[PDB]
């Protein structure tokens, strides 16, 4: 789908959930 | 130990 | 899941749940990747040497779930199958490579808060991701320890592992088709898949455009949460030519 992956309470509002920093940080 | 679902779905 | 903790309300609304009709059971995770298709693992549906043979009519899909047991009145959905489709070369003899099934519903579901595709990898994304040290992230309602069972969906982050390390973990055969992931004994922190979480999603945000990827499906381990042992996930990339034959052609 063409939005796929973006979750309506969390990318699509802009809002982060408690932990997915944890994962970007690890991105290096 | 699961609460039963709808009849609905078990035709 | 072991050492994760509970999920945030829409956290991981393409979580799927396999329920078995009668009796009325969990029977393993499973992810939404459109309105009609269902991903998860093949040994959630095929399995004989335990004598596990699923049918369509055996099984139901519920999808916008949070609590394990309870039946989520006005948030969960609850569909049927249409069709199932295993891997032509699935190895459930040897080490369960390839392990990947769709399950086509008999209606489309509607999307909402709860519920939500996850991506599927394009090479790209996964040449990027797939590295060791990188981190990925299950979710499921499967056993809290080896040796109980969690009120809600549980979450853990955990970080690939490299290729060599996965294979000196172990006596299977290792295959392309799989990578493994996990804290290392030194590492201090832990956390794992178990049993009941079959079929559920490894997942992995895109630092690119900031979409939440699925990059693989619970698939095996030896234990849960041993020291010096690796979950294993299905390379969802490697078999997308798989993938994109039964959706195009059914
Ligand atoms: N313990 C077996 C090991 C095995 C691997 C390959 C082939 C035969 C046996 C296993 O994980 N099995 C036996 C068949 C199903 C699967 C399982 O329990 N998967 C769930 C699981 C548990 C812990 C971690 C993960 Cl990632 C997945
Ligand atoms: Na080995
Ligand atoms: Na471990």
């Amino acid at each position: 789908e063409a939005d796929c992956g973006l979750r309506p309470l969390f990318e699509k509002k802009s809002l982060e959930d408690k932990t997915e920093r944890e994962l970007l940080e690890s991105y290096i | 130990d699961f609460e039963e679902i709808p009849e609905e779905y078990l035709q | 899941i072991v050492e994760g903790s509970d999920a945030e309300i829409g956290m991981s609304p393409w979580q799927v749940m396999l329920f078995r009709k009668s009796p009325q059971e969990l029977l393993c995770g499973a992810s939404l990747i459109s309105d009609r298709w269902v991903l998860t693992a093949a040994h959630c549906l095929l399995y004989p040497p335990w004598d596990k043979n699923f049918t369509e009519n055996d099984l139901l899909v519920r999808i916008g779930k949070h609590s394990r047991t309870r039946y989520e009145r006005n948030i969960e959905k609850i569909s049927m199958l249409e069709k199932i489709y295993i891997h032509p070369r699935y190895n459930w003899r040897e080490n369960l490579d390839r392990d990947i099934a769709l399950m086509k519903l008999k209606k489309p579901v509607a999307f909402s808060d709860y519920i939500h595709p996850v991506c599927l990898p394009d090479r790209e994304t996964a040449a990027s991701l797939l590295q060791a040290g990188y981190k990925g992230r299950v979710t499921g309602w499967g056993n809290l320890k080896e040796t109980g069972q969690p009120s809600v969906l549980q979450v853990v982050n955990l970080p690939i592992v490299e290729r060599p390390v996965c294979k000196d973990s172990t006596r299977i055969r290792i295959t392309d088709n799989m990578f493994c992931a996990g804290y290392k004994p030194d590492e201090g922190k832990r956390g794992d898949s178990c049993e009941g979480d079959s079929g559920g999603p490894f997942v992995m945000k895109s630092p690119f455009n900031n979409r939440w990827y699925q990059m693989g499906i619970v698939s095996w381990g030896e234990g849960c949460d041993r020291d010096g042992k690796y979950g294993f996930y299905t390379h969802v990339f490697r078999l997308k030519k798989w993938i994109q034959k039964v959706i195009d052609q059914f």
